[PDB]
């Protein structure tokens, strides 16, 4: 299934929605202060939006944006976050 | 160049 479920990805469509989506993806003008807010360093923000950057053009999509939220609320009180990104994380628009 | 974080 998708590490992200709908509740987990729900918030984060909020928290991507409140930076101003354009058709759908967020610039790191957006993302990196929604990054920089969870007290993490950029080395988890410059990691964590790369895994959540499904398709590396510079934002985070309501669904990559999900990837980097449950990402960086991990590295506050879960885990830290390794640079690869997972099959389990990705979209059903990958599919 | 990408990821404004680094
Ligand atoms: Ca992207």
């Amino acid at each position: 299934p998708w590490a992200v479920k709908p509740e987990d990805k729900a918030k984060y469509d909020a928290i991507f929605d409140s930076l101003s989506p354009v058709n759908g993806f967020l610039s790191g003008d957006k993302v990196k202060p929604v990054l920089l807010n969870s007290k993490l360093p950029v080395d988890i923000l410059g990691r964590v939006w790369e895994l959540s950057d499904i398709d590396h053009d510079g934002m985070l999509d309501r669904d990559e944006f999900a990837v980097a939220m449950f990402l960086v609320y991990c590295a506050l009180e879960k885990e830290p976050v390794p640079m690869s990104l997972p099959p389990a994380l990705v979209p059903p628009s990958k599919r | 160049s990408t990821n404004p974080f680094r």
